[PDB]
């Protein structure tokens, strides 16, 4: 739906 | 490049080229082309691209020789100092607690406290059966901490890119155009139904031995697949797409951005879901973060 994530960043869950 | 604590041992050329293989000066395409690729990645354009010669790792860096730095040094990784790295969910054990949190876009990962090199799917855990497996949970300053130390550096990508390429021109694969050619496997992928079920066909459902697989043309293991790899360069999915000497000739990235670039795919990715183990293929991260599927490998100027 959006661009597949493959890189998780701490802002991810901040 | 952040404030590091510790010294760099002398050493000799031959010591820190151990290990490396010497990739010449010249031309070559990087980017490309796939009309599926994802416009937000910025994989193209296709373009030809100058280096200087460099040396470049045959092999991403490995727990051993992680340890070796941590034992020289005591340095002290991004994940530690932060109390939690991400690690695959299937990977964590029922009676290891994680953060409740979620990364929103990509639910199987998991932030789990006391995730780190040296513990990789949280406490309990541990490198021990793993010691040629590519060191994980480093982020992007913690790999540019070992590369000093070793007398090396981080790669660019357009230097991972033509070392990992072998000597091929424009090839999906760093060994040709076929993921699994006369049906063998070539490099450590998902095999299956992401994220639900990783059937392992290629003998591995996480990392592999650093020297798992055939090398490339010019050498290289586990360029495409096993971890991401950390590069040099600042994010950008544009600045590229402009011709110029700063962009063809020794291109170093953008000079500022907020996420590091990251090569070559990992243990999970998949054709369903990124598709992003083609050595065109390109992603990032920021630089502080850390995850079970993602290390580096250096490079050096001759
Ligand atoms: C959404 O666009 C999406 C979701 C999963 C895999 C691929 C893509 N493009
Ligand atoms: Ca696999
Ligand atoms: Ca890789
Ligand atoms: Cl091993
Ligand atoms: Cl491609
Ligand atoms: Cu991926
Ligand atoms: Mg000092
Ligand atoms: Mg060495
Ligand atoms: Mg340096
Ligand atoms: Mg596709």
């Amino acid at each position: 739906a959006t661009t597949p994530l493959c890189g998780p960043s701490r802002a991810s869950i901040l | 490049m952040p404030s590091f604590d510790f010294d760099i041992p002398r050493r000799s050329p031959q010591e820190i080229a151990k290990g490396m293989v010497a990739i010449p000066g010249g031309t070559f395409r990087m980017g490309g082309e796939d009309p599926d690729a994802f416009p937000e990645d910025g994989e193209g354009p296709v373009r030809t691209v100058r280096l200087s010669p460099f040396l470049i790792d045959r092999y991403a860096v490995s727990n051993r020789q992680f340890a070796a730095f941590v034992k020289a040094t005591g340095y002290v990784t991004d994940a530690e100092r932060y109390g939690w790295s991400f690690v695959f969910h299937a990977h964590v054990a029922p009676g290891t607690p994680v953060m409740d949190a979620v990364v929103p876009e990509a639910p199987w990962w998991v932030a789990v406290p006391g995730a780190y090199w040296k513990a990789p799917e949280g406490p309990g855990s541990s490198i021990t059966d793993r010691p040629n497996h590519p060191v994980v949970h480093v982020s992007w300053n913690d790999a540019v901490a070992y590369a000093t130390w070793a007398g090396k550096r981080l790669p660019t990508e357009a230097e991972w890119e033509m070392a990992a390429r072998g000597g091929l021109d424009q090839a999906r694969y760093p060994w040709g155009n076929e993921l699994t050619p006369r049906g063998r496997h070539r490099c450590n992928i998902w095999q299956g139904t992401f994220p639900v079920h990783d059937t392992g066909e290629d003998g591995y459902t996480g990392t592999a031995p650093v020297n798992a697989f055939a090398p490339n043309g010019y050498g290289l293991y586990n360029v495409a697949g096993n971890v991401w790899e950390w590069c040099a360069d600042w994010w950008s999915a544009d600045w590229h797409a402009t011709e110029s000497p700063a962009t063809r000739i020794d291109p170093r990235g953008p000079e500022t951005g907020t996420a590091r670039v990251t090569k070559g795919g990992s243990f999970l990715c998949h054709e369903s879901y990124c598709n992003r183990y083609r050595v065109a293929a390109r992603t990032c991260n920021t630089p502080d973060s850390s995850a079970a599927h993602t290390g580096f490998r250096c490079a050096a100027d001759p």
